[PDB]
């Protein structure tokens, strides 16, 4: 939980 | 309030409309404009607290590379490869490889290579001379390869904005700089990117959608775990409103940069990006930031964004759970169908 | 193959069949029977470590109890409260309070009241005489309260046996032995429990249909967070094969419980429970253990009742992320919607 | 991850 809602870094590169 | 991206800008010097409406594509939706504004204008600051898009028209962000085109790059932008993308039509999908092994039944549309920037140069002039059909698109990060007088220019960017806004928003640290040269017409399909970014408009014009992250019910982004991952699979030219009616339900908001202009497409907020027809070549440098870290307590009710934010990893967790990637939309359906549905 | 649950047995001494097919009821789906097999048989310890269902017909693992009776019960069962259900119809839905908060919409079909062993008796011999309609169900744990007898024939048991195949098995603890007497004709809806269970039939006869963990998608349970989780939404007497399509490709297992026979209801499988018409009220004592648990490295690909607990523990993560378990079924439709289906 | 395959124990009681 909420360790859910974190992101992560991915762009069109 | 559908004015799009407004009226064409009038150039100084009386050098009349800098671009027109018939170098834009036709789309089905509607889009308001997005504010073009100050970088001392309080509004602005206050947009992108709010991580909302904005044109801020005077950063002088990339001051010293507004003077760069072909020549210039190509005379000192050093001797590493460039990634190269090409096509038939004018539609650059942007496709993870690493991701490719997953579905074997994917075919890319657009092929990439590496070489070197002359290189890119002369294809990109053999096309131009003979007339083809085909399109090319340079999307290299810069690198260390980079030339003495790049490596310069790069150094006469406006640090000290920037920088205080990645101080002001709390962002994390800039992960890279994308430097994108296109062919006229290019287009780069609806997508989000999970980082903060600044987008600096150097040559040509490119015409700027963005999407909220709460329209992600009418943009239907691929699944996690396919190449395609965070692009539409709407087709905008020929949208399939059958798999996708809540594509007639989106509001994109729209305008055009030209150089000089610093767009902010805040994190997960969709883009198409296209290049103008019979505008010429266009570059841009983007500038992206990891954004800034969860509070301490997630307040009620959740933010668009979030939701993205678990969706995306609710299936990456099935996706490992299940030992492959492809049972996860079974074991999806499985759990609404009849229940949630 | 669809014998149902075999032609019925015949008594010893002659003394005719134990009851008819005109006492069970009839539904749209076909069956195949379970094995009536005898503990000493290999291919009942083979079923049961595969976790399939089977009927032992001789383990007098509830001996001592097969002289139970209303009279004999009350006579010293103890001064305690018993749970009770009354309900209008003949279907006993089982429904968790605790969750009733979730689902302020839920008008509950049987309601349940503490009361003493001789008030069941009693409020059950009234309708019993007065011929209501109202039907009754006790289904009480056994504690301490529990009288001398009751406890001298609790030790009777044959904790020898059913031990072993808690040690066998690697089962976890003994949770419960819950004490069932319905009346003739009752019944519990199709549902899933997560425990090993052993039900040992004491009085009158039961039709059990249980179905296979992999046809979880013809059953359509009720949402995790919904008060009757782990209940079918499917109305056996009256099945609605528009919202419930898969319903016409289910296959169950049956078979007929009777004084003295113990059946092996294997984790995550569902069954549905009758008393036989006019057979008489019933009375079950059942056991259940906490399943072994989660080996080593888990092998692939999953088990169904693996995936059935990965769904529950999905559902139950966005109930908590989502701050609200009803903003669970729009995030999976989002999710999957124009996306995995 | 296979804390997401591990189970609880409800029964109808
Ligand atoms: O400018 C483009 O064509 C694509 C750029 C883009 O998607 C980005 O910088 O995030
Ligand atoms: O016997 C019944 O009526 C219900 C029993 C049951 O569902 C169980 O013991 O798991
Ligand atoms: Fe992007
Ligand atoms: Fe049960």
């Amino acid at each position: 939980l909420e360790d859910l809602i974190n992101s992560h870094a991915d762009v069109n590169a | 309030v559908a004015s799009g991206s407004g009226e064409p800008r009038e150039e100084a010097g009386a050098l009349g409309p800098a671009w027109d409406e018939s170098q834009l594509r036709s789309y089905s939706f509607p889009t308001r404009p997005i504010p073009r504004l100050s970088q001392s204008d309080p509004r602005a600051e206050e947009l992108i607290e709010n991580e909302e898009p904005v044109v801020l028209t005077d950063t002088n962000l990339v001051y010293p590379a507004l003077k760069w085109d072909l020549e210039y790059l190509q005379e000192n932008i050093g001797n590493g490869d460039f990634s190269v993308y090409s096509a038939s039509t004018h539609k650059f999908l942007y496709y993870d490889e690493k991701k490719m092994a997953n579905f074997q039944n994917f075919k890319p549309r657009s092929n990439r290579e590496e070489m070197k920037f002359h290189e890119f140069v002369e294809k990109l002039q053999d096309i131009q001379q003979r007339g083809g059909e085909e399109r090319l698109y340079l999307q290299q990060t810069l690198n260390d390869t980079v030339g003495r007088k790049i490596v310069m220019d790069f150094l006469g960017f406006n640090w000290n904005w920037i920088n205080k806004q990645q101080g002001k928003r709390g962002w994390g640290q800039l992960t890279s700089n994308l430097l994108l040269i296109g062919m006229e017409g290019n287009v780069t399909p609806a997508h989000y990117d999970e980082q903060q970014n600044f987008f600096a408009q150097i040559k040509g014009y490119k015409r700027c959608i963005l999407f909220p992250p709460d329209q992600f019910e009418c943009l239907y982004p691929y699944p996690v775990h396919h190449p395609c991952d965070r692009q539409s699979q709407v087709d905008f030219d020929n949208p399939d409103y059958e798999r996708f009616p809540n594509f007639q339900n989106v509001v994109g908001y729209e305008t055009v940069v030209g150089p000089g202009d610093v767009l902010y497409i805040p994190m997960y907020w969709w883009h198409h990006i296209e290049s103008l027809l019979n505008g010429g070549i266009t570059i841009t440098v983007n500038f992206w930031y990891k954004g800034a870290p969860t509070p301490k307590r997630i307040e009620y009710p959740l933010k668009a964004h979030q939701k993205v934010a678990i969706m995306r990893n609710i299936e990456k967790m099935l996706g490992e759970a299940l030992g492959n990637p492809q049972e996860v939309g079974p074991l999806l359906n499985t759990m609404i169908k009849g229940r949630y549905n």
